[PDB]
RNA sequence: AAUAUUUAUGU
RNA sequence: GGCUGAGUAGCUCAAUGGUAGAGCAUACCGUUCAUAACGGUAUUGUCUGUGUUCGAUCCACAGCUCAGCCACCA
RNA sequence: CAGUCGCGUAAGCGGGGCAUAGGAUCACAAGAUACAAAAAGGAAAGAUCUUGGAUUUUUGGAAAAGCUACGCUAGGGAUAA
RNA sequence: CUGAAAAUUUCCAGUGUAAAAGGUAAUCGAUAAGAUAUAAUUGAAACACCUUUAUUUUUCUAUCGUAUUAUUAAACCUUAAAUUAAGGAACAAUUGUUAGAAGACAGUUUAUGCGGGGCACAGGCCCCAUAAAGAGUAAAUGGGUGUGUCUAAAAUGUUUGCAAUUUUUUAUAGUAUAUAUCAAAUCAUCUUUAUGCUAUUCAUAGACCUUGGGUACAGUAUAAAAAUUAUAUAUGUAUUAAUUUACAUAUAUUUUUUCUAAGAAAUUAGGUAAGAUUUUGUUUAUAGAG
RNA sequence: AACAAAGCACUUUGCAAAAAGACGAUAAGUCUAAGUAUUGAGUGUGAUUUCUGCCCGAUGCCGGCUGGUUAACGAAUUUUCUAAAUUGAAAAAAAAUUUGGUUUCAGAGGAACCCCCGGUUAAUGGCGGCCUUAGCGUGAGGGUCCUAAGGUAGCGAAAUGC
RNA sequence: UAGAUGUGCAUAGUUAAACCGAUCAUUAAAAUAAUGAAUAGUGUCUAAAGUUAGACCCGAAGCCUGGUGA
RNA sequence: AUUCUAUGAUUAGUGUGAACGAAAAUAGAGCAGCCUAUUAAAAUAAGUAAAAUGGCUUUAAAGCUGUUUGAAUAUUGUGGG
């Protein structure tokens, strides 16, 4: 469909992740989220 | 092109280590400088064949002997060969200057240094075999003997040349009739298409 | 290529007794098609099955099995 | 009727391969008397890549210049570490009182002339300006040839080497017949390494793999090159000569 | 010497 | 998610790396003593975009749309 | 309440949208937790937490077309002539 | 596209049937001429030779598939107590496995709701009225162009005449205050003190001009900067050991961020801070303008 | 008025070991038949006179490509766990490679049905329109669209007619 | 004589579960920070009951298997 | 050792569900061991164990089995579980 559910992987290599949706014809998501494993805000990047 | 296609080519071209004009010159010789002309006029064919047939084999077995060749467009010139056979009685001290090969008289025969009593050789209207003969005996090289596999290499490729030429005539003849037939039919029918 | 293939029979071990041409000389051990030995050689007493007991009587081992010689001639 | 995506790849198990040293021993022999600066090595790297994919179009700056269209000559002190350094950078006939007689000969191999600021005094003493002037090769403040750093000057005037990926092979001259096994060796390392980098950043959907690399001269056979560098013949050691 | 396209109408 | 075919003028159809055509449906003219037939001409131009090549209806990629079977079908 | 980020001089505000219209389990797939490990050391297959794919649209969630005037049984007159 | 040997690539023009690219100036002719190629012409692209690659085509090898032949020369099958027979024959037949396939046959489903049933139609959720001034409240009730959506937010610094903003560092005096200093915040103001130009004046070969020097004294500010780079080439002139150097032309550049309107465009929607607070329609008037 | 029926027509059957068809938890085998294409079986029609037209697109059947697809098979691939060894690490340590066992992924080529081509109507079946006309009507006629082809001969308020 | 022997339930809770334990679970480190969970059982009789069996009683059409009859 | 009854046990476990459902062990009834079997049998077991595949049974193991294949020689560590 027009929408896809992407997964943002933690760059701390802790395995935590966030799941958001965004249109296919859009740039990959990249946000600064909170990692509960290390309890700090790190960079989360889209899996693919 | 395949891996075996090229192998059969290079291996054949790898006759640099073979029978004709192949030997390990003694440690007394350091370098050589030949000088001939471009064309073959005035007894210039001999020295050329020696450079394209036998000389390449001398470099392989003895790759530490500079063999420079000067060329000149002035035929009827000195077709000589200066063999630096001395080495100053096997003395390590090296003479700094020495030229490099080129096309137009850029590197004339350098004059021998102090410990450089050299023997020269002349070659004009003389067959390469005569030049090669005097070369080996005078230089005193020990001819290398081709091992079994080396002699096997000659036998194998010798058969390829048999089948090769046998195939050249066939594919050539198959194209002879094709090109001939296509022309005959073309000369017959299309001659009407002109109208 | 794969990790499992169709199971096949490599033949039956036999020792020649009549020096069959195109196969082997007399007293030659090798594997032959079960059909030829069963229908042609064994009835005519041209060969014999090499049973484990036969190997002991003759003193040979299982490592003496040869191969058929198609180029053999009497 | 049928078509294939990837370029044909031939099994290399049979291929007799040669080490660089052993390989040069053969190529040098064929090029026994040819001019040393007109015969140049060359490499044909076979890349396992699809037909409809992109192609490499980058450049490289080799350790030693290959193109001989611009022949450089440096007027530097004789026997000095810089005199040999000039040769490492690719200089020809460089040194003190070595070309000054060549300038008097009337035939110049070099296409350009450098004079280190230290050797500037010897230039005026030679009084060869009247000969270099008409040729348009006389150094000057505006010539940008009187420099203290030679290596920087070399990289500026020479430029870089351009290599383009054709159907299934990248072809570029890497060495000159007058190269030593050490120089030519490093020169190849910088070539295949740069390709790997570009190929690495090119794309990941279908990374291209170097299948085989062939070394050849202008008039020599194309022999498969093995990764090894040392000669297999124990008696034969690295030799350098014209 | 044995060739052969098509041509309706006119208070 | 995976793979394949595909459409050219109003209408119906050709043209495969090289001119972009044919037929028809109106219209004008010519031919004929005259009419009908016949003949000539005229436009209405490669699904869209991009890229490769001196050069693209033609080859490559993406999409529109049509079509083949697929993938999922908890 | 704890953790730690953003904006703001500050107070303070923020656990999506001014409010009211998007279905589970099971199975499967991607991560984490270190619980148990069928003799024992491992593992498999399981358990806990997070997450994704549903005209599961008969939407508290069956993979499902008709005829009988040859018709049958149990009921209803809770629906007809 | 199993590998080997050999060969094969036409628009026009072009010597002619240019596979493509990389490298190269010579290559061959047994001793004398010549063919070849670089040049020259054509073309977008130019050739020998040496390398690695592209398309296609024969034979050979290799892998598959089809067909035929032989078999008391004892597979098996058929006639036949059943054989040195006849015919068929590695097929057929049978077993296992695999795919397709006849409602021929078997099991089961085909629902329920509905002012009787059949056909049709209906099944979750949102807003309004019915609804009787809390909430709730039915009907195959009345409204609806309702809805299984959308949305990641964006494209020596400091103005040159002098303690003037906020916070902080450090130091001195000082007994907590005071001054200076440092860093940061707010802001890209552009900075050659004259090397060019302008005017005038001496000389100077020169029949108005050539060549080189001086001079100018600046608030009515000034000739004393209204915007000053760096080159590549060609053509000159004058110059030097020297395309050395200085000028004058032109034409390709970059530099001074300094001249093709994004403050002329894009309907971007959440957190927080600040700012703005009638934006629509109506109505009065207004070149083309109804 | 239904069934059968003589007649008519189509498909099938070459008999070399089983003619086809039918029966046989399933075979040997039996009927067919001590028959042989003018035989047997199956299907529709239903003596005879006069006749039986058009369409092979759809459906079914038949024939056909060294074609496409193509399960089994299979060139080329690939993975889990564990034992031992080597390398690596040699800090609290894995990890990687080879071999053994164990357990997965995987598909160039490669059958029929099917796709594709042709044939067959006494095979199952199908057998239309809209304009214009010598004056109003009526269309010999003409033009046009569509289809595999457009209901022909005959019969006709019929057992068929609201 | 002596020793042993014979289902079970309760005596401690907690969590998905083990470790743990009057404490335990969640907080990716833990720590009164909060929240949830803690105190007499067992046997027998009488009676009423849940579950599985015919399961309060009577009643189908039909389905399958083995036999009987022309 | 086998057999019979009860508990273990509406358990482990399987299965979408509905439901199906062990064994160890314990108690009791009986109790008996052997190959020289108290009636006359083995030179210690090969197309077997086992594998792939199609099924049965079942928890995936073990056991049964059509088809195609196909091992080893004893605690001095051989084979099954
Ligand atoms: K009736
Ligand atoms: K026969
Ligand atoms: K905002
Ligand atoms: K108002
Ligand atoms: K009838
Ligand atoms: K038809
Ligand atoms: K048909
Ligand atoms: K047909
Ligand atoms: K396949
Ligand atoms: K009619
Ligand atoms: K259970
Ligand atoms: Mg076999
Ligand atoms: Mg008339
Ligand atoms: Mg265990
Ligand atoms: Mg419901
Ligand atoms: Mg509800
Ligand atoms: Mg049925
Ligand atoms: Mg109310
Ligand atoms: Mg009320
Ligand atoms: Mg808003
Ligand atoms: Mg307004
Ligand atoms: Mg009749
Ligand atoms: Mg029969
Ligand atoms: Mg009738
Ligand atoms: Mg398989
Ligand atoms: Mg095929
Ligand atoms: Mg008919
Ligand atoms: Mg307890
Ligand atoms: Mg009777
Ligand atoms: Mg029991
Ligand atoms: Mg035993
Ligand atoms: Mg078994
Ligand atoms: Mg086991
Ligand atoms: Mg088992
Ligand atoms: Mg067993």
């Amino acid at each position: 469909s027009r929408i896809i559910n992407v997964r943002l992987i933690s760059m701390a290599m802790t395995g935590y992740f966030y799941t958001f949706t965004r249109p296919r014809t859009s740039l990959p998501m990249s946000m600064l989220k909170y990692d509960p494993i290390v309890r700090r805000k790190v960079l989360f990047l889209e899996q693919k | 092109v395949g891996v075996i296609r090229r192998l059969n080519v290079v291996r054949e071209l790898l006759n640099i280590r073979a029978g004709p004009g192949a030997a390990l010159l003694p440690k007394e010789v350091t370098k050589v400088h030949m000088q001939f002309a471009h064309r073959i006029e005035e007894g210039h064919m001999g020295p050329r064949k020696f450079w394209r047939e036998n000389l390449p084999k001398l470099k392989y077995w003895n790759p530490a002997v500079p063999m420079v060749i000067n060329r000149t467009t002035d035929q009827k010139g000195p077709a000589v060969m200066t063999i630096y056979f001395r080495d100053d009685k096997d003395a390590k001290p090296s003479s700094t200057p020495f030229p490099t090969s080129s096309a137009d008289g850029s590197s004339p025969a350098p004059k021998p240094a102090q410990g450089e009593r050299i023997v020269t050789i002349d070659m004009k209207n003389r067959n390469s075999s005569v030049i090669l003969k005097e070369f080996l005996d005078k230089t005193g090289a020990v001819a290398v003997q081709p091992t079994a596999k080396d002699e096997e290499e000659f036998r194998e490729f010798e058969d390829l040349h048999r089948r090769s030429e046998i195939d050249r005539e066939r594919i050539r003849k198959m194209n002879d009739a094709k090109k001939r037939e296509k022309a005959m039919l073309a000369k017959a029918m299309s001659d009407a298409q002109s109208i | 290529a794969s990790h499992r293939m169709r199971l096949q029979d490599q033949g039956v071990v036999v020792r020649l007794l009549e020096d069959i041409p195109k196969f082997g000389r007399k007293h030659a051990i090798f594997r032959i098609e079960r059909g030829r030995m069963r229908n042609e050689w064994f009835p005519k007493n041209k060969a014999e099955y090499m049973t484990p007991a036969r190997f002991q009587e003759l003193g040979l081992t299982r490592d003496a099995i040869g191969e058929v010689d198609r180029s053999f001639v009497i | 009727k049928k078509q294939y995506k990837f370029f044909k790849s031939w099994d290399l198990t049979g291929q007799q391969q040669f080490s660089l040293c052993d390989a040069m021993r053969y190529l040098r022999a064929v090029e026994v008397g040819q001019p040393p600066l007109s015969v140049k090595y060359e490499v044909h790297v076979k890349l396992r890549t699809k037909k409809n994919g992109p192609v490499v179009r980058d450049r490289v700056r080799l350790p030693t210049p290959v193109k001989t269209d611009t022949r450089i000559a440096v007027i530097c002190p004789e026997g000095s570490a810089l005199q040999e350094e000039a040769k490492n950078l690719g200089a020809v006939m460089a040194g003190e009182e070595t070309l000054f007689e060549a300038i008097r000969s009337g035939n110049f191999p070099f296409n350009k002339l450098l004079c280190h600021t230290e050797s500037e005094g010897a230039l005026r003493k030679a009084n060869v300006g009247k000969l270099l002037g008409p040729k348009g090769l006389m150094p000057s403040g505006k010539t940008k040839t009187i420099t203290n750093n030679l290596e920087a000057t070399f990289r500026d005037m020479i430029g870089m080497d351009e290599y383009r990926e054709r159907n299934g092979v990248v072809r570029m001259a890497v060495g000159q017949l007058g190269f030593t096994p050490k120089q030519l060796a490093e020169n190849i390392r910088v070539f295949m390494a740069k390709i790997k980098s570009d190929i690495g950043k090119l794309d990941d959907t279908t990374p291209k793999m170097v299948e085989e690399v062939v070394l050849s001269t202008t008039h020599g056979p194309g022999m498969s090159l093995n990764a090894e560098f040392a000669p297999t013949d124990d008696k034969i050691k690295p030799e350098d000569l014209e």
